[PDB]
């Protein structure tokens, strides 16, 4: 089975009519789900059509309601690294380690760098 | 064994510290790697008994300093090091 | 206040069976360790990498060249190196920046809804706030955030004002509100039916400039005391 | 001195009050070994 | 405010080595660097979507707005979509829509996830429950109130009472219509008034420029195309020529792919801020005094771009 | 529980330990 979308060609799914709150997204409104036995592929649904009942006298009121708790997560540090410039390199060898010193300062930028990033996880 | 030394196991040149394993190699297989290819283990040539290939002991170095303008004391934290060595 | 603290405490139950079943519930934090540990896992795969070189590995190169032909495998395996672990620093910095601004917002809600409570819609949780928790997680901090939602909504009929002896009134608080045959005042969150009256009531000009004005009793507390 | 090392770092002759990573430790080796197998087929040029 | 990038890809071999299979067999000695670039690249990829979702998709279900569009005064057709048109949206999305202007070897665009149809639906969606609703669709269940009673509401909000409002009705409504309508004079009369907007996309435009243009640069080698180097030079020597271009065009594309998470950083920062607004400024009104616009606020209606958003604050 | 996790490269330990945020 061969369907055509703006990202491309899909090869392997059925395109149908109905519209789901889609899983894998291909792109163009197109994504795919299992259909439950094969391969679908759909325009995205963004949610229920409600006309919600407007006019110029009408209120709606809640007469009842819910407190209700939700997790909310939000990284706060990541892991302090430090590198050993020698070691990496070339492995804590002397003739290499001799050849390194003529690269200069690169070891204390990136050294300082990992520092003020180690401390600004703190 | 269990000392820092240089080693050569019929070639893998490298340097580190010998200790015995329980890893069973099969009976084809000379040399171990672990996970992004490090030289965990190797089977000696002549007793055919099994080693680890741990690096020697490394970390850095910082020194605590109350300040110059304070005083000349300093103390010295070896990262990564336990004090049951250097 | 029963009725309150028992949903109180069975969303709080509740928690527990979420996170538990949800498959990749703290996702946001796995993601920060995952990152963390492909880029080290790929910077030390880089070290298998000739980068052109005839050999990865320092010691061969040392072995069957001379020094003066090694001196460019060396440099050559140098400069990729140096240019790998340049690279691993600067997504370091990225990735910084980003749990900075994650850590930032993280202290923000702690101070908004833990330390106090926010009137800002959908900030501290979806619906109207009451308060958060917060929770230590390995590398982040996750927030238990009590909200407050409308439900079990009825229609009703209304008016901008009700007026009476020839001047309009409007309500303090809340909403003019009838079922078809009595007028009430309401609050907006919570169907509250109050009787009409001064005390909730204050007059502003004359009835024919508003549009949509109702007639009802207002009445007044002090004419049944009759002092 | 560490402190003469952390005044190198610092590229100054005074030093703030911190913790500064001045530089790395390792331990050097104590000797080399050699292992190879039971390489004993000489060849016939005793004999010959 | 931008709230998105134009997702891009970069293939490598067609990139560095174009056509040339000598090339990609030395490319692959290089590691996986290619597999950095192509992840870093599906990343932003994706949080362009996240973007797009976390701005549009506030609202889980989509409101229409009722076939009676009288607001007490208040007059929504130039932000209320038009069905006339193909693709229903609003008079002031349309001028938006027309103000911003908008495989070359290895370089490829491809499709957000949310078409501009869908972001219109979303729009309208937002819209209509601000509109039918006022903050009551932000908190939870949407309940309906006439926009007269949505407006004392925020009058109180700010302070001034409801009989302002209702005593003055047809002035205020006027004047909302007049600030309304001088909406689309202002943008098609100034037309840089999309800057903003139009920035992100030249720079794209000028970033994907810049690196397809660096192919001409030799890097130092004696020539830019692979075919000659390969064709003139035996493998012997011809590998150093090739180190030296794969080198440069490898640093090249590390650059191209670092200045755009750098970019990225900035576009996400613009979409948590877009999501803050919506968030605070239409489900609700703000007493964040500045963060709504200039002066106190009343209310904010947004409007799709491009890559962005548009508030009528 | 829901979330788990040389050559030159180390890990240093944060200041504040798990105890202290807790
Ligand atoms: C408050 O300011 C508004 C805006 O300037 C005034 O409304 C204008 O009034 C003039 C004279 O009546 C009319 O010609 C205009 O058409 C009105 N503008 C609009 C948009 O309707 C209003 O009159 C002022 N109120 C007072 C009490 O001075
Ligand atoms: C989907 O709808 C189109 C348009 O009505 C129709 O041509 C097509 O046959 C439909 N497909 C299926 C599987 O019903
Ligand atoms: C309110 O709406 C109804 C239905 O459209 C209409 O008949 C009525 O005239 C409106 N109210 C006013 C004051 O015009
Ligand atoms: C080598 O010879 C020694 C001594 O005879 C013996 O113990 C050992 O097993 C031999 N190793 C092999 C691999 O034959
Ligand atoms: C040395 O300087 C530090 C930093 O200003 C200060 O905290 C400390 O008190 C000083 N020590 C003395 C002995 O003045
Ligand atoms: C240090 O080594 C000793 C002896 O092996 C051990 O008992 C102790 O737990 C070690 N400490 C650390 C922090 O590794
Ligand atoms: C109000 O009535 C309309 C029409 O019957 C209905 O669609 C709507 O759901 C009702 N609203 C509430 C809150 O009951
Ligand atoms: C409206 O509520 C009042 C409350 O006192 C009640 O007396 C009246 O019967 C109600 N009317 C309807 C139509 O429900
Ligand atoms: C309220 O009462 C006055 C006087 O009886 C009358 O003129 C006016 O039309 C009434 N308003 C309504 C909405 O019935
Ligand atoms: C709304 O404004 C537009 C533009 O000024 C106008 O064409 C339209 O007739 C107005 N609609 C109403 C109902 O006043």
């Amino acid at each position: 089975n061969v369907f055509q979308t703006r990202a491309g060609c899909l090869i392997g799914a059925e395109y149908v009519n109905n519209s789901y709150e889609c899983d894998i997204p291909i792109g163009a409104g197109i994504c795919a789900s299992y259909q439950t036995q094969s391969i679908i592929a759909y325009t995205m649904s963004l949610g229920a059509e409600n006309s919600v009942a407007y006019s110029n006298n009408s209120i709606a009121i809640p007469t009842n309601f819910t407190i209700s708790v939700t997790t909310e997560i939000l990284p706060v540090s990541m892991t302090k690294t430090s590198v050993d410039c020698t070691m990496y390199i070339c492995g804590d060898s002397t003739e290499c380690s001799n050849l390194l010193l003529q690269y200069g300062s690169f070891c204390t930028q990136l050294k300082r760098a990992l520092t003020g990033i180690a401390v600004e996880q703190d | 064994k269990n000392k820092c030394v240089n080693f050569n196991f019929n070639g893998l040149k490298g340097t580190g510290v010998l200790t015995e394993s329980n890893k069973k190699f099969l009976p084809f297989q000379q040399f171990g790697r672990d996970i992004a290819d490090t030289t965990d283990a190797v089977r000696d040539p002549q007793t055919l008994e099994i080693l680890d290939i741990t690096p020697c002991s490394f970390g850095g170095v910082s020194v605590i300093t109350p300040g110059t303008n304070t005083s000349n004391q300093v103390a010295v934290l070896y990262q990564g090091v336990n004090c049951t060595e250097v | 206040q029963k009725l309150i603290a028992n949903q109180f405490n069975s969303a709080i139950g509740k928690i527990q069976d979420s996170l538990s079943s949800t498959a990749s519930a703290l996702g946001k934090l796995q993601d920060v360790v995952n990152h963390n540990a492909q880029a080290l896992n790929t910077l030390v795969k880089q070290l298998s990498s000739k980068f052109g070189a005839i050999s990865s590995v320092l010691n061969d190169i040392f072995s069957r060249l001379d020094p003066p032909e090694a001196e460019v495998q060396i440099d050559r395996l140098i400069t990729g190196r140096l240019q790998s672990l340049q690279t691993y620093v600067t997504q370091q910095l990225i990735r910084a920046a980003e749990i900075r601004a994650s850590a930032n917002l993280a202290a923000t809600k702690m101070s908004e809804c833990v330390l106090g409570q926010s009137k800002r819609v959908d900030f501290c949780g979806k619906g109207y706030h009451l308060m958060s928790f917060p929770q230590s997680a390995p590398h982040g901090v996750v927030f238990l955030h009590v909200t407050y939602v409308p439900a079990q909504e009825k229609n009703f009929t209304t008016a901008p004002a009700i007026c009476h002896d020839g001047k309009a009134h409007f309500p303090r608080e809340g909403v003019f509100v009838s079922n078809g045959t009595h007028w009430f005042v309401t609050q907006r969150n919570f169907y509250e039916p109050q009787i009409i009256t001064t005390d909730n009531t204050f007059v502003s000009g004359n009835c024919d400039v508003v549009i949509g004005i109702v007639n009802n009793t207002v009445y007044d507390p002090l004419q049944p005391e009759l002092d | 001195d560490p402190l003469s090392e952390t005044k190198c770092t610092l590229k100054s002759f005074t030093v703030e009050k911190g913790i500064y990573q001045t530089s790395n430790f390792r331990v050097q080796p104590t000797e080399s070994i050699v292992r190879f197998p039971n390489i004993t087929n000489l060849c016939p040029f005793d004999e010959v | 405010l931008p709230v998105s990038m134009t997702k891009t890809s970069v293939d490598c071999t067609m990139y560095i080595c174009g056509d040339s299979t000598e090339c990609s067999n030395l490319l692959l000695q290089y590691g996986s660097f290619c597999t950095q670039l192509k992840r870093a690249l599906t990343g932003i990829a994706v949080e362009q979507d996240k973007n797009t979702q976390e701005v549009f998709a506030q609202v889980k279900q989509i409101y229409k707005t009722p076939p009676i569009k009288y607001f007490g005064g208040f007059n929504f057709s130039q932000i209320l979509p038009d069905p006339s048109k193909p693709s229903k949206r609003s008079f002031i999305e349309d001028l938006l829509f027309n103000k911003v202007t908008l495989k070359f070897k290895g370089l490829t665009v491809l499709p957000p996830l949310l078409t501009d149809e869908m972001i219109a639906q979303y729009t309208s969606a937002l819209l209509a429950g601000t509109i039918t609703s006022g903050w009551t669709f932000g908190a939870g269940a949407a309940l309906q109130i006439p926009f007269a009673m949505q407006m004392a509401y925020r009058f109180n909000g700010i302070g001034v009472t409801q009989n302002v409002l209702y005593e003055n009705q047809k002035l205020i409504a006027n004047q909302f219509n007049s600030a309304i309508g001088k909406i689309q004079d202002s943008l098609s009369s100034t037309a840089s008034a999309l800057g903003k907007l139009q920035d992100v996309v030249n720079h794209n435009a000028q970033a994907l420029n810049t690196l397809v243009k660096q192919l001409s640069s030799k890097f130092g080698a004696i020539s830019s195309v692979l075919n000659d180097i390969f064709s003139r030079l035996d493998p012997p020597e011809a590998e150093v020529q090739i180190d030296r271009l794969i080198t440069g065009r490898l640093q090249s594309l590390q650059t191209y792919v670092t200045q755009q998470l750098i970019r990225a950083a900035e576009i996400r920062a613009s979409a948590n801020l877009a999501a803050t607004k919506m968030s605070e400024c239409v489900l609700g009104q703000s007493k964040r005094v500045d963060f709504c616009g200039k002066g106190y606020h009343l209310m904010s209606f947004p409007q799709s771009a491009p890559h962005g958003v548009v508030f009528l604050h």
